[PDB]
């Protein structure tokens, strides 16, 4: 309502690039607030599409920006028998980007692993390996959970039992308030999908450069299951964390699956061990049901809600009885040991084709009012299907179902204007969070100042 | 307040030529006069009649899963043809595949061997992943679904999910380069066993651009942006395929028959069955759908404006007649079902002239309505 359409700023980078995809606040030691955009299609140094992650400033009018410096050299070693590669090309680095406290944490989920022994492969699988940087102290560090040299052979006898090789980890990164990485690994154990949870001290303080496998101490995985009904869940697509169990020692994983019994759809809620506390299946089937999350408190009270996604989902009209317009769940949290059941708000887009549901970020208390507010992405929505963002506002009852701002999308057609949105973050310190918007289409981002 | 009939024609009997002028709903055109603050009504006698041509579309799903059904369509051309030559004269038959993107995680690009034949440690030989593959035309000659048919092999992808939606839309909206007829009824057979792949299976794989309507096969009778697009949605899939007059026939397992015959609710003109594993029940599946599909006389109204709304009655097979109905069931070749619609408009709009259709769902024939106000 108070986020500003008119005063602009720009962040582009090179062209062609899909620059804006993952975008992130970062704020140093004395307050500063720097902007941690990645761009998973930038050209590396051998002419190829190896990604990059640009540390851009905030500046008023914007601009171009200086881009962080990883190591994109493909990487071989032979220990014993085996040959350790790592491949960097086409990796896409910055595709997710994550950013805490003094750490950036900008995964790959596309950096492959293979390992060799005479004949015998471990083959090329898009693994995912994601690394780490502290620009303030120059320390550099990377972590890969999904890394093994188990050949093919072994895991064809052994039928796919912890198969971690189609990890993509680093896919879904959000980092704990006490310190661990968690990863999301949607390809994980036989292309069910995972979760991977490692400190970070122990990831800077456990790597070693130039070994290509070893494993940290604490890490810990989920659980492969024979269930037929968990059967391609993408389980790990969005994790999420907040109070879901009433004690402040544990801190609970939201995981959302787009496709689970029978291609219907689930989010799941699970502890630091990964055990089942709560499921919500989709109300309408293949609507774009198990992707977005956003834990944040709606109501007020105090009490973690939850948000589900879904642009696809189609609905009627008069004139022709479809309308894909989309819908954003609520699942508000009841007092007590009492579980997530019914959808508490529907909210409807008018847009048809809408896209309305990809990226679902929390505002904070945009207005001030008391309530935490949320910005539901269009990225082909409004009259023309250039892009919209639409914010609804939240209260006792849960959010209005009016949009009560709708930002239209200053690039031209195509830009998919809305896709990445972060908030909850003062960039001007004027009082209010202010939100940043990646268009990859573009290759820009609108950063919008809160009034 | 008049509704003249500007142009009927007389429903046909039997179609042995001419296929131009069947007009299988009168009457055609009709000028409504609607005064401020009114309404009227006007009355429609839609009648499918026999042998009317129609073009089919075979639709399949071609994963390593899918091989073995593979076996059974050297001769579906034939025995198709003789089954729809009972109910229509004129038949023409497509053909079209998937698998799903050809991109990690979905290929196996590695050892840099793999790449040109992903079944490479079982020692098979099959072939490289494709999103979308045309490869026939809907041509009236028979042989050329036997001829085609035999000559293609089976890819080969890691995940169970295919990408059947991207060649349903290749389907839909290249129409020239297909050949759908305007003058007919056109049935689109999909068939798979195993499940599917939506929106947002892209980022998966790094491919985040999505689908539109626009028709993106070159002259290599390719999805040339398989690798580039993503996955088309409910309404991009048909909100496209009711736009171009088709009918849609899923043909599934039974172990994945329940979400498809739970997904035929959201979208119209749709008779989800069942498909043995060895794809020898779907030339039944195929006759019988149309079946359906033919007797379940729907009315669906294009570009109708806002100002004005349409009141529907039915009278359907016997002279009972059921008010609040405007879809009638359980009829057969040849018959002739009314229906009622009363148009009331809200006062008088500042346009003076709008033309709407009233359309039977899957017809060429609609009524071309044009409402004018004094
Ligand atoms: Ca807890
Ligand atoms: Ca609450
Ligand atoms: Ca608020
Ligand atoms: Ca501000
Ligand atoms: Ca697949
Ligand atoms: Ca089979
Ligand atoms: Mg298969």
């Amino acid at each position: 309502l108070n986020l500003d359409p008119v005063q602009l700023t720009f962040y582009a980078g090179p062209n062609g690039s899909q620059f804006g995809f993952s975008l992130d606040f970062h704020k140093d030691s004395h307050g500063r607030v720097a902007i941690v955009v990645g761009a998973p299609r930038t050209l590396g140094p051998s002419q190829e599409e190896t990604g990059g992650v640009f540390l851009c400033p905030w500046r008023a009018e914007g601009g171009q920006c200086p881009s962080l410096l990883f190591d994109l050299r493909d990487e071989t070693r032979n220990v014993g028998s085996q040959t350790l590669q790592t491949f960097k090309a086409r990796q896409g680095l910055g595709a997710s980007v994550v950013s805490w406290s003094d750490v950036i944490v900008a995964c790959a989920p596309w950096q492959h692993w293979n390992v060799l022994e005479k004949t015998e492969e471990a083959e090329k699988t898009p693994v995912g390996s994601c690394f780490l940087a502290q620009p303030e102290s120059g320390r550099r560090a990377e972590y890969s959970p999904c890394r093994g040299n188990t050949l093919s052979r072994i895991y064809v006898e052994n039928d796919f039992s912890w198969d971690k090789r189609y990890c993509e980890a680093g896919f879904s990164s959000v980092v704990t308030q006490a310190g661990e990485l968690v990863l999301g690994a949607p390809g994980g154990y036989y292309f069910l999908g995972l979760l991977a949870q490692a400190p970070v001290a122990d990831i800077f303080s456990s790597y070693r450069p130039g070994i290509l496998l070893w494993h940290v101490s604490s890490q810990s995985l989920s659980f492969d299951s024979s269930n037929p009904e968990y059967f391609d869940g993408y389980w790990g697509y969005s994790v999420a964390v907040g109070e879901f169990d009433g004690d402040l020692n544990t801190t609970e994983y939201v995981v959302g699956a787009p496709t689970w019994s029978w291609t219907l759809g689930a989010v799941e809620i699970l502890d630091s061990y990964y055990q089942r506390l709560h499921r919500l299946r989709g109300e309408q089937m293949a609507s774009y049901f198990g992707h977005s999350v956003a834990v944040t408190d709606v109501n007020g009270d105090g009490r973690h809600d939850l948000l589900v996604g879904a642009p696809l989902y189609m609905e009627s009209r008069a004139d022709r009885k479809l309308a894909e317009v989309g819908r954003v769940y609520l699942f508000l949290q009841p007092r007590g040991p009492h579980a997530l059941g019914a959808p508490s708000l529907l909210l409807t887009g008018t847009q048809l084709y809408g896209r309305f549901g990809s990226a679902i970020a929390p505002l904070g208390d945009l207005d001030r009012d008391g309530y935490n507010d949320i910005a539901v992405a269009a990225p082909y929505g409004g009259p023309s299907g250039r892009g919209q963002v639409l914010v609804f506002l939240g209260q006792s009852e849960g959010l209005r179902s009016r949009p009560s701002q709708v930002l239209d999308s200053p690039f031209p057609t195509g830009s998919a204007f809305g896709f990445s949105l972060r908030g909850a973050v003062d960039i001007d310190d004027n009082g209010y969070p202010d939100l940043i918007v990646g268009a990859y289409g573009a290759n820009q981002v609108a950063v919008y100042r809160a009034q | 307040s008049e509704a003249r009939v500007l142009e009927d024609r007389p429903l046909s009997d039997k179609g042995s030529g001419d296929s131009s002028q069947v007009t299988q709903v009168s009457p055609q055109r009709i000028a409504l006069r609607l005064r401020p603050d009114d309404s009227k009504n006007f009355s429609i006698q839609v009648r499918q009649v026999e042998d009317y041509p129609v073009d089919i579309y075979y639709l399949m799903d071609l994963s390593y899963s899918m091989k073995d059904d593979l076996w059974s369509i050297q001769n579906l051309g034939t025995k198709l043809a003789t089954q729809m030559r009972k109910l229509t004269s004129n038949l023409r038959i497509g053909f079209g595949a998937f698998v799903d993107k050809p991109v990690s995680p979905y290929m196996y690009i590695s050892p840099p061997e793999a790449l040109e034949n992903p079944c490479y440690d079982m020692k098979t030989t099959c072939l490289p992943m494709f999103g979308y593959k045309h490869v026939l035309t809907l041509t009236d000659q028979v042989t050329r679904f036997n001829e085609e048919v035999k000559k293609q092999s089976v890819s080969r992808n890691r995940d169970a999910p295919e990408g059947g939606f991207d060649a349903i839309m290749q389907a839909t909206v290249c129409d020239e380069k297909i050949g759908w007829r305007n003058d007919a009824s056109h049935l689109l057979v999909f068939t798979t066993d195993a499940k599917t792949h939506i929106a947002l299976d892209g980022r998966l794989a790094g491919i985040v651009q999505p689908n539109d309507g626009q028709c993106h096969v070159g002259s290599d009778n390719h999805y040339s942006a398989s690798t580039t697009m993503d996955y088309p949605s409910l309404g991009l899939m048909t909100e496209k395929l009711s736009q171009k007059n088709i009918n849609l026939i899923f043909a599934v397992t039974e172990n994945v028959v329940n979400l498809y015959q739970n997904y035929s609710e959201l979208i119209p003109g749709t008779t989800v069955g069942v498909l043995s594993m060895d794809s020898s029940n779907v030339l039944q599946l195929i006759v019988d759908a149309y079946g359906k599909i033919r007797s379940k006389v729907e009315l669906e109204v294009r570009d109708l404006p806002e100002e004005l709304s349409l009141s529907f009655n039915a009278t359907c097979l016997n002279n009972e007649v059921i008010p609040g109905l405007k879809s009638c069931m359980g009829l057969k070749i040849g018959d002739t079902v009314s229906f009622s619609i009363e148009a009331k408009v809200r006062g008088c709009p500042q346009e003076k002239e709008k033309s709407f259709t009233i359309k039977p769902v899957g017809f060429k024939d609609s009524l071309i309505v044009q409402v004018t106000f004094d």
